[PDB]
């Protein structure tokens, strides 16, 4: 991890991924397939 | 980090994985 090797962070943090899965799940529950086609 | 050269000549610099004490200055993760 120090012979010229490095690990870079992801662009979206685990909390930003969890906001996306929450938004997908809350869209699915409250509005059916409609939020994929247009407005929820 | 740059806007286009058709847009500005300002730039910003990221020292990847380096703490700012070791290098306007800001400590990102
Ligand atoms: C950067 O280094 C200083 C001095 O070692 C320390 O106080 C600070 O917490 C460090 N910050 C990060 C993000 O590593």
């Amino acid at each position: 991890k120090f012979n010229g090797l490095t690990v870079l962070p992801p662009l979206l943090t685990d909390e930003m991924i969890a906001q996306y899965t929450s938004a997908l799940l809350a869209g699915t529950i409250t509005s059916g397939w409609t939020f994929g086609a247009g407005a929820a | 980090i740059t806007p286009g050269t058709n847009t500005s000549n300002q730039v910003a610099v990221l020292y990847q994985g380096v703490n700012c004490t070791e290098v306007n200055v800001f400590q990102t993760r």
